[PDB]
């Protein structure tokens, strides 16, 4: 509150300094943002109690940086940490005390909590409250009552206004709880599924998993894990333990078919009883209970096919044990999340590796799913191996000159086809990706605009994937992508992004991007983290390339994506320009051959 | 004159505004090459604020 | 360096300001490796020798080092061909040299010289003193241009603030002997001094100037004897910088958080830590009030905590890499004063005339495809004239 003659908030007179301020290594700041240190010899004590208690933000190699909020203080005492049990040692670990504002604030979001209760029981959610204070004082303003269909006090609430309700608690400082009683629950038989001892949990996905499980019940939640880190195995292993009827819903075809795969491969269910409820093919969904489908079919709005009519019926009549949701960031869209109340479930976990968006729309997954158990520390992975150690970087390719005048001098939107199509950057991607392919690189190129995709792959006589692209082909592709030595580069369009099976690739080029957005370019990063056989941390074999235009609103997209790798550690470094490429030989040296390709580009239109 | 040396890709984003502005007769008095051309003393400080959109 | 300094004199004063008591010494310190052994050689012959002695003196390797130590001592003059003897005056004062004839201050001087940067900078406390302020005015590194508001800082004052305790200090103490000279007072008995203490009113003077700068502290109400600290005769870090451009600084001395924001964005100031950020703003501030991306990185590598030390390059490379490029955006167009003539005609009497605005300075840029060439208005009444007589040659 306090503004020094910097853009300094002043706290000498809040909050006092703790002599042995040495021994401990924990901030508080009255924001609620604390600095943790990644060098003091109780750094991984401290690290697991700021993890339990607030979610990352920015997670440096020396210096962590956390932020807590009454969502993750719910998480906190879901998993059962008092107010007390929290506050204390957050004071013992502060070397500068904890202010009144944030002890307030710990109180307050701990007391209230496990007031207001959630359950739905014989297709009817009540509002159970031992309590009966808070609902008489709940029921103050009439959106209860038009809501509501016309001790341990409960009442029956509409299916369709759960979100609208939840959502309105969450402000009225009553959350309520979506824990699920599995364990003490008859009124669903249990489903015959056991997790076989061949699959093989990594320490942090069994520390998600125990965030998850907090007891015999099975909380609803969101854990958030590297694509790399085995988040398919995790969401396995939490269906095998829950045993009961599971619908995992991808993102797209390839989402679900690698769903199957990872289904088959590490549970021993058998292959009869799981279906694939998509368009394209169907294994009688109705026929049996484990069930894998997409959020565009079940929440499509318009007339449903006959067989998708009956079988949206059958998915609705019954009651689903798990709803399992990968990449959870696209949930709070409108056709995305009406699939939550469209289908039923007692617990919906949610998996992805970039919850991050611009919109203000990922607080409503706190409620849509539940709070965040868990984040997988990247950094961490790579250092223990899971994941490939990436050398990230941003080749800074110098626009030519007269691209760049029509760019200027054009004030309309030609510059997406125009800057991405330089002869300077066509001629970069050409050299690294040969320069990859003499070094037997796996080459992943990436963009954004399908016609500049379909330009350059038609180019360089490349397999390029996008749009259309017939499932069947894409599949071949893919499989001589994996196989065949004689290809070893793909162009995936903005389809690899959203749910990708993809062989590892040493190298991950991006010629073009959509925008500054962190959740492709995160998502796009996370396919080359996958860790190799035995390779090692310090040999970088993992690379990641950024093509960039320089002079041209690209840099500013490229700086307004590249924040959420920097906060957690990785360095992009800049390359202004690449030895080699003028001895050799690639297309667009001569200004002739930049000139019919910028005649090209303005003919498209 | 005074000598400006520019890029040979930026020495038309001077003369687009030659064409443009109606103060005078005309901005640019003399081209040398494609690195150095010449002008009336009164716009380094203006083309500064344009540096935010190039 | 002090060797710039006695080089830049002449043997008048120099011969004068080879004094007994110390001089002879601290000048002989300076003679960097072998000059050393060949004065003291001849630091006892009263008879000449010739040069090719003393050129095959020293075997063919490394012979570049007989050579530069031989021009550095003739121009020191220690000795004269006379015909390689040492000067009779300097040599009997070497002989004479040559058996012949703290806590609390180190804090002080400290305090005292953090006390100055205070009021160099824009300090609303600092130490008062009107002496000290005309001093660094005149220095070069301050203006004030209105005595009733108090002196702002210039360009070279930001970059004079930025460099380390030593430079900083002995660049001071330069510029003190060079305006020394011209107020008036002797320039050899000052110096002196300082050669004294590495072992009149005049004198009177500057040593409350040196005591001033906090290097000699009396301790006894201004008596004649004077115990010297630390800086007279001529630490570990506190910074600690992430790679998102965050500086985390264990700073309690106020001097410290003003230097870091002089080119950094403060966000908090902790009793024992202070977070900033280095942003554009920040940095192209700092270099448009003169600073250049060198002395940034130096400062910051200088003041460097010792967790970041362990980590090979200290400073990360994205952060010194974006130091540099945020200077180098700073500068592109430019300004020049000329006259264009046309029309040149004949080929091989263009490049004639090109020579003509070369060799006087006031060519700016030429062209022998079109037959152009500017002149400066400067020197346009000299080459118009130069063109009129080649005409009357035809």
């Amino acid at each position: 509150t306090k503004v020094d003659e910097y853009g300094a908030k002043d706290y000498r007179l809040q909050m006092p300094l703790k002599d042995d301020h040495t021994s401990r290594p924990l901030w508080v700041a009255p924001d609620g943002h604390i600095f943790l240190e990644a060098f003091s010899p109780v750094y991984k004590y401290a690290q697991d109690f700021l993890v339990a208690i607030a979610e990352p933000v920015c997670r440096p190699t020396h210096v962590h940086e956390y932020k807590l909020t009454a969502y993750s203080l719910y998480a906190a005492v879901s998993v059962g940490l008092q107010t007390s049990d929290i506050t204390e040692y957050l004071r013992k670990l502060s070397k500068t005390g904890v202010p009144d504002g944030i002890m307030q604030f710990i109180k307050l979001c701990t007391v209230s909590y496990g007031k207001v209760k959630l359950v739905l029981k014989h297709n009817r959610y009540f509002v159970e409250s031992c309590h009966p204070d808070v609902i008489q004082h709940l029921l103050q303003d009439p959106v209860i009552r038009e809501c509501r269909l016309r001790q341990t006090v409960s009442f029956e609430v509409k299916q369709e206004m759960i979100e609208e309700l939840q959502k309105r608690c969450i402000h009225l400082e009553y959350p309520l709880l979506a824990e699920y009683d599995f364990r003490n629950d008859s009124v669903n038989p249990d489903i015959n599924i056991d997790l076989k001892p061949t699959a093989v949990l990594r320490p942090y996905q069994e520390k998600s998993l125990r965030k998850m499980f907090g007891n015999g019940r099975a909380r609803s939640g969101v854990i958030v894990l590297p694509c790399g880190a085995g988040k398919s195995l995790v969401g396995v292993t939490a269906a095998c333990t829950v045993r009961k009827r599971c619908l995992v819903l991808g993102n797209s075809a390839v989402s679900v078919e690698q769903w199957k795969a990872q289904f088959k491969m590490w549970s021993t269910i058998d292959d009869s009883q799981i279906c694939r409820f998509t368009s394209d093919a169907k294994d009688k969904p109705i026929g049996c209970s484990v069930a894998i489908s997409t959020y565009s079919m079940l929440g499509h709005t318009t007339k449903r096919s006959w067989e998708a009519e009956r079988v949206m019926e059958w998915l609705k009549t019954q009651e689903w044990g798990l709803m399992i949701l990968d990449e959870v960031h696209t949930i709070p869209a409108k056709m995305f999340r009406r699939v939550l109340t469209i289908v039923q479930a007692h617990c919906k976990l949610g998996l992805t590796a970039t919850l991050v968006r611009e919109d203000d729309k990922i607080v409503d997954l706190n409620f849509l799913i539940g709070p965040k158990l868990y984040e997988a520390n990247w950094m961490e992975l790579q250092n223990n191996g899971y994941i490939a150690k990436v050398q990230c970087a941003e080749v800074w390719c110098p626009m030519s000159p007269e691209f760049y005048r029509e760019y200027v001098a054009i004030k309309t939107k030609k510059r997406i086809l125009l800057y991405t199509m330089n002869p300077n950057k066509f001629r970069a991607c050409q050299f690294l990706i040969k320069f990859h392919e003499r070094r037997n690189d796996k080459i992943i190129v990436f963009a954004d605009n399908v016609f500049a995709l379909k330009e350059y792959a038609i180019r360089l006589n490349k397999p390029y994937i996008y749009g259309p692209t017939s499932q069947g082909e894409r599949m071949q592709i893919l499989q001589n992508f994996k196989h065949n030595p004689k290809i070893n580069t793909i162009f995936i369009s903005k389809v690899g992004d959203t749910s990708f099976d993809l062989p590892e690739a040493n190298v991950l080029i991006q010629i073009s991007s959509h925008g500054g957005s962190r959740r492709q370019e995160a998502q796009r990063l996370g396919r080359v983290l996958r860790a190799k056989k035995g390779m090692v941390a310090e040999e970088y074999n993992a690379f990641f390339y950024s093509l960039v235009s320089q002079d041209t609103q690209e840099m500013a997209y490229s700086t307004k994506r590249q924040r959420f790798l920097v906060d957690q550690g990785y360095s992009f470094k800049v390359i202004t320009k690449l030895a080699g490429m003028e001895e050799e030989d690639l297309a667009f040296s001569t200004k002739e051959e930049q000139q019919q390709l910028l005649q090209k580009v303005l003919a498209a239109t | 004159g005074v000598l400006i040396e520019c890029d040979p890709a930026m020495k038309q984003f001077l003369l687009y505004l030659d064409e443009s502005n109606a103060l005078g007769k005309k901005f640019i008095i003399q081209d040398i090459d494609d690195t150095h051309v010449f002008v009336i003393a009164e716009l380094v400080n203006v083309l500064q604020e344009r540096v935010g959109e190039l | 360096n002090l060797q710039e300094f006695l080089g830049g004199l002449s043997p008048g004063v120099l011969d004068r300001l080879y004094g007994h008591p110390a001089t002879c010494l601290a000048v002989f310190r300076e003679l960097p490796s072998l000059a050393k052994n060949w004065v003291m050689r001849m630091l006892f012959l009263e008879q000449p020798l010739p040069q090719a002695a003393v050129a095959l003196w020293v075997k063919k390797e490394f012979s570049k080092a007989q050579e530069e130590s031989t021009g550095l001592l003739s121009g020191l003059r220690i000795w004269h061909t006379q015909l390689l003897i040492l000067n009779p005056i300097f040599r009997q004062n070497l002989r004479i040299a040559l058996l012949g004839g703290v806590p609390s201050l180190d804090k002080y001087a400290e305090e005292r010289w953090e006390v100055v940067l205070h009021f160099m900078v824009g300090s609303p406390s600092a130490a008062v003193s009107q002496d000290l302020a005309q001093l660094l005015s005149q220095a070069g590194l301050m203006k004030s241009t209105e005595p009733g508001e108090p002196p702002c800082i210039t360009s070279a004052g930001f970059q004079f603030l930025l460099l380390d305790t030593p430079a900083q200090l002995w660049y001071f103490m330069l510029q003190y002997l060079q305006t020394a000279q011209s107020r008036g007072m002797d320039l050899v008995e000052i110096l002196s001094f300082l050669f004294q203490l590495s072992f009149s009113d005049s004198l009177l003077n500057f040593l409350q100037h040196l005591r001033e700068f906090g290097l000699v502290f009396q301790r006894k109400r201004k008596s004649r004897r004077y115990y010297p600290t630390r800086l007279a005769i001529n630490q570990p870090g506190f910074i600690v910088v992430e790679t998102n451009y965050r500086l985390y600084a264990y700073t309690e001395s106020e001097l410290q958080i003003a230097l870091i924001a002089l080119f950094s964005e403060m966000l908090y100031r902790f009793p024992n830590m202070v977070v900033a950020q280095v942003t554009r703003e920040s940095v192209q501030q700092a270099i448009a009030s003169g600073i250049t991306a060198q002395q940034i990185i130096h400062f910051l590598r200088t003041r460097a905590h010792p967790v970041m030390l362990k980590q090979t390059p200290v400073l990360p490379p994205t952060i010194t890499d974006q130091i540099r490029l945020w200077e180098l955006e700073r500068d592109r167009l430019r300004f020049t004063e000329g006259v264009l003539y046309n029309q040149f005609l004949s080929q091989v009497d263009f490049e004639l005339l090109l020579a003509h605005a070369r060799e006087l300075g006031v060519l700016v840029f030429e062209n022998s495809a079109k037959r152009l060439m500017v002149v400066t208005p400067a020197g346009h009444s000299d080459v118009k004239r130069f063109w009129k007589r080649q005409k009357h040659s035809s």
